[PDB]
């Protein structure tokens, strides 16, 4: 009876790795930047940086709207997993537009890359784009534990944990277009 | 799969290497003594660069780094009053992956195709090593896999630290080794993520053909150095501080007296913590800094000594009223307050910009840690093996040549690196294989002699331990040492009953 | 069979080498006191010197005991610093009076070829120069980045592929001398070494030049110039009796773009 949520801050503090990363990271771009945008130069629309961050966005409350309707309000077994669903397909969706994306700068570019500007960059997102790989496989597959094991109220350890991690991730995203997209261009 | 059984797990990896590495450098450290090719039987630097280089490329990740992932991992439980560690499945995994890094090590080497870039690795030097190129590969490869597991451990053991200690005990009854353990280990958190980023941005480079760091299309060298020694000064950070802990109470048993200057001691360790994520750049000074951007990076390490006088002279309290014993593990304790402080000078020194730009990358340099670490971290290692050895084996230490592999070891680092220091003087550069100035080709002589000796040591202790092992006078008291040694953990077996306790 | 620094023959390694004597001779202050205490304990605080281990906590005034004087230290130890923390630095530092030569070092795979902007010529492995004048330097690299260094004169700094490294020098007695690599090592990382000529005026200086003068071969070309860049360690002193117009800025821009 102290144990229980121990794996908690036991992974709190695991985001200090994944929380540097990003940060060293960005800092390795904003270098790699500064080079002055000599010719060759990829713009991007203010459009999918919308669709793509609208959709991510909807998660940093498709979890607010059900953390309570999860367990903290009087669980509803059911009403945990439907919505959960809902979550993985904007993330599954959230990863599409950045995937049709790349798709298009190297479509037309023939293969051979370029500068780092389209380098950094073409990486800075690319773990943004793991990082919601797996931290959005471990939740699907959690998804069918939940099923069978089915957690409930105060018992509910791990999706509010995820409920954390992610919470971070999209947190991460709020600077990632607020910053290299809108302001870098 | 038991964190006590875990510690000793390593210990072993680290021994056994050892015997791997010395060896390694036992060997080549001779052609300095003799001029032409000597006996050596080498065509041009392809081996010596890859050897003394994979050297230090080994020490400082694979066995010298096992210390503190290996102590901690079998004496920080058992003194805060525990049953464990936390994440059970994972403490054992943080091992077995600096398990993989080891096999996958000689995975470069078992086909001679083994890097040459500096136990660190820098650019135009790593990627363009043609398409063929496997060579660095394995060594990105193998700090990888390494890399996450002692990620973990800090972790890991952060946790078991801020949630099972003893009941009632206040986190300020906290042990010595425990403090130090809990700075160091956070630091493997805020500061090893560092190079993992860093190592993967030059994946990319030479098997994507990226340009994180070629100058030719829009990367940079002036980016990667200062990843690697952004968190390559806090490496030298989390293999010392928590020695701090084993050598204070190596110290304060066997002395009979309490570690003075407590709360002192307390925040140094914590300050020590502080000031290491912002002084990466005088390992900079030469790769042109800006004349004020020098002060900030060399300024703020000058500081720095303040806090190492404090733990120093905080011992030395410790001993002044008297009735100190000096058996194997006191005696190693003397060895670090005294070669410790010898080679923090040089630190000390180098710290001002100009004082260095002669020597930098000089022999000095190599005279300069090597004391730090040798007569600082090594004898850590073995000081610990001592004072522990029982509560983990069942036997205590054949007090007779551990006094007498104590002498050899503390002679011969002298007689093989203080000649060294000279050479850099004169203006030596570090890693050559072939030079002529007939003044070097002297202080190398004394030097590659100064070894003979602390070779031939690296034998008799690990000779002597079997010898204690096979054969031992079975000690079946709960102390062996004196009322002094108070830590929870000795008023238990040694051995542990199997479930620990 | 050497223990100091450098033979004094330059201004600088005064206020560069005088540094580290100076402040040893005013840390030993705490080592002599540290190589003091520690010693001084195994003695009188011993079990025959000492009937038992008496115990205490503090007093808190044992810290300043130890307190002021290490900070007293790293002060003085520390001023220094600061001000001595400049000269070679680069940057810009003007100070001219139209005769410091400017060198170009072209440091390539194990030789070091030398640009004069205003003379004619080309070096490799040895560059003369007069006494007591001012040698500009301009270095960057060709392959891998290096080390431009001479010990005697405590002159070191780094030669980044892709970038001009700034750093000026005075030598103050005749004699030729030598220069070291980078902390880098593979095959002829240790072979790199040139002179430094310094001969008595600079009326013999301008004959140096004139020998290379006669060199019959020349650094024309980008196309030459790779040749003369090509895989062979350890390189004679050799020599050039022309170059580009252009050769530094030659090399940079290839490797920028
Ligand atoms: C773990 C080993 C270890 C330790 C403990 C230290 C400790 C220190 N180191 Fe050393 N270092 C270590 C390992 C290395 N250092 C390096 C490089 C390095 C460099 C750059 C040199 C170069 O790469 O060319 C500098 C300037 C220092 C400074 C210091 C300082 C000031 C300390 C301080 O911690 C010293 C603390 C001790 C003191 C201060 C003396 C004791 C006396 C006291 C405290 C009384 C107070 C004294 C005064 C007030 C004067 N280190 C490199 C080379 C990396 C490479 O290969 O490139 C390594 C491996
Ligand atoms: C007394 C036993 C040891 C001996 C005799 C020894 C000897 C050497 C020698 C001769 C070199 C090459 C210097 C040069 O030519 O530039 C070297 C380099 C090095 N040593 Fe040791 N060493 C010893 C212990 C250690 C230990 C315990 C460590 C700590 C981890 C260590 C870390 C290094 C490192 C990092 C380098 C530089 C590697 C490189 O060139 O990339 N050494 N050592
Ligand atoms: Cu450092």
């Amino acid at each position: 009876h102290d144990a229980g949520g121990t794996k908690i801050f036991g992974f709190w503090i695991y985001l200090m790795s994944d929380c540097i990363l990003f940060s060293i990271l960005f800092a390795t771009y904003a270098v790699l930047v500064n080079g002055t945008a000599g010719g060759p130069t990829g713009k991007d629309i203010f459009e999918l940086p919308f669709v793509l961050v609208e959709t991510f966005l909807l998660l940093f409350s498709s979890i607010t709207y059900g953390m309570a309707a999860i367990a903290m309000y009087k669980n509803n077994k059911s009403q945990v997993i439907s919505w959960l669903a809902l979550t993985w397909l904007f993330g599954a969706g959230f990863i599409g537009m950045e995937i049709y994306e790349f798709h298009h700068l190297i479509v037309n570019g023939m293969g051979p890359d370029r500068s780092g500007f389209l380098s950094a960059f073409f990486a800075l997102v690319g773990t943004h784009g793991l990082h919601v790989t797996s931290g959005l496989i471990w939740m699907a597959v959690l998804m069918v534990q939940i099923a069978r094991r089915g957690l409930t109220s105060t018992n509910r350890t791990r999706i509010m944990c995820l409920s954390l991690f992610w919470h971070f991730l999209d947190v991460v995203w709020i600077c990632v277009f607020t910053v290299v997209y809108l302001m870098g261009a | 799969v038991d964190h006590k059984r875990l510690g000793i797990m390593y210990i072993i990896v680290a021994i056994v290497m050892l015997l791997r590495g010395f060896a390694d450098a036992i060997m080549m450290r001779s052609q300095q003594a003799l001029a032409s090719a000597g006996e050596a039987g080498f065509l041009p630097p392809h081996h010596y660069d890859q050897i003394f280089t994979a050297h230090g490329v080994i020490m400082i990740f694979f066995v010298a780094m096992p210390f503190v992932i290996g102590l901690m991992n079998l004496v920080v439980p058992l003194q805060i009053g525990a049953r464990d560690v936390a994440f059970p499945f994972l403490n054992n995994l943080s091992f077995w992956f600096t398990v993989v890094g080891v096999i996958l090590v000689n995975v470069s080497l078992g086909v001679g195709e083994f890097a040459q870039t500096g136990w660190l690795a820098y650019p135009p030097l790593s990627g363009i090593e043609y398409s063929p190129g496997v060579g660095v590969d394995y060594w990105i490869w193998s700090l990888q896999l390494s890399g996450i597991g002692t990620t973990l451990t800090g972790i890991n053991f952060f946790v078991t630290i801020l949630k099972m200690r003893a009941p009632g005990m206040t986190m300020f009854k906290m042990p010595v080794f425990t403090w130090a353990s809990l700075c160091a280990n956070v630091l493997i958190i805020a500061s090893f993520p560092i190079l993992t980023v860093t190592v993967a941005l030059l994946t990319l480079d030479r098997y994507l053909g990226t340009h994180f760091f070629t100058n030719d299309m829009g990367g940079n060298m002036m980016m990667y150095i200062n990843l690697i020694w952004a968190w390559g000064h806090p490496e030298v950070y989390i293999l010392i501080l928590p020695v701090f802990g084993v050598f204070s109470e190596i110290a304060a048993t066997f002395s009979r007296k309490r570690l003075f200057g407590y709360t002192s001691l307390v925040w140094a360790t914590v300050c020590i913590t502080v000031l290491s994520f912002i002084v990466w750049l005088h390992h900079f000074f030469t790769m042109g800094a800006g004349a004020n951007v020098n002060a900030f990076f060399g300024i703020t390490t000058m500081i720095i000594a303040i806090p190492t006088g404090v733990k120093i002279f905080n011992w030395l309290f410790t001993m002044y009223q008297g009735r100190i014993v000096f058996h194997s593990a006191m005696l190693w304790t003397i060895g670090f307050i005294v070669t410790f402080s010898v080679g923090g000078m040089t630190g000390v020194l180098l710290a001002v910009p100009g004082a260095d730009f002669v020597l930098h990358n000089s022999l000095f340099l190599i005279a300069h840690f090597h004391n730090v670490i040798i007569g600082g971290v090594v004898f850590g290692c073995f000081a610990g093996m001592t004072y522990w050895w029982p509560k983990a084996f069942g036997f205590k230490l054949n007090e007779t040549w551990g006094k007498r592999a104590f002498w050899f070891w503390i002679i011969g680092f002298f007689v093989a690196f203080m000649p060294l220091y000279a050479l850099g003087f004169m203006g030596m550069t570090r890693r050559l294989s072939q030079q002529i100035d007939p003044q070097f080709h002297t202080m190398l002589m004394i030097a590659a002699s100064g070894a003979v000796l602390i070779a031939l040591g690296i034998l008799c202790l690990v000779i002597q331990m079997y010898v204690s092992i096979r054969d031992r006078d079975q000690n079946r008291d709960l102390t062996g040492d004196p009322w002094g040694g108070r830590t929870l953990e000795w008023a238990t077996s040694s051995p542990p009953p199997f479930y620990n306790f | 069979s050497a223990l100091l620094d450098p033979k004094g023959q330059i201004g600088l390694e005064q206020r560069s080498l005088i540094l580290t004597a100076f402040g040893l001779m005013l840390i030993v202050v705490i080592p002599a006191i540290l190589m003091a205490v520690g010693f001084a304990w195994k003695y009188r605080a011993s079990n025959k010197d000492a009937k038992y281990s008496p115990n205490w906590s503090h007093s808190n005034k044992v810290e300043a005991v130890v307190w002021t004087v290490p900070i007293l230290i790293i002060i003085f130890l520390a001023v220094l610093t600061w001000k001595t923390t400049h000269a070679l630095e680069p940057s810009k530092p003007l100070a001219h009076d139209e005769k410091p030569i400017t060198i170009e070092v072209v440091s390539m795979d194990w030789k070091w070829f030398f640009i004069y902007p205003e003379q004619g010529i080309a070096t490799v492995n040895e560059i003369a120069f007069p006494a007591n004048t001012p040698v500009y330097f301009k270095v960057t690299s060709n392959s891998v980045m290096n080390s431009f260094f001479i010990p005697r004169l405590g002159s070191q700094i780094y030669a980044m592929a892709g970038m001009q490294t700034r750093l000026h020098l005075i030598a103050n007695e005749p004699g030729t001398y030598d220069g070291i690599s980078a902390s880098y090592s593979g095959p002829g990382f240790s072979g790199m070494k040139f002179k430094a000529i310094a001969t008595p005026d600079r009326a013999a200086f301008d004959q140096w030049v004139a020998k290379a003068k006669q060199s019959p071969n020349t650094m024309s070309d980008m196309a030459a110039f790779e040749k003369l860049a090509a895989p062979s360690e350890y390189n004679q002193v050799e020599y050039f009796s022309n170059v580009k117009p252009d050769l530094f800025a030659d090399v940079i821009n290839k490797f920028m773009a």
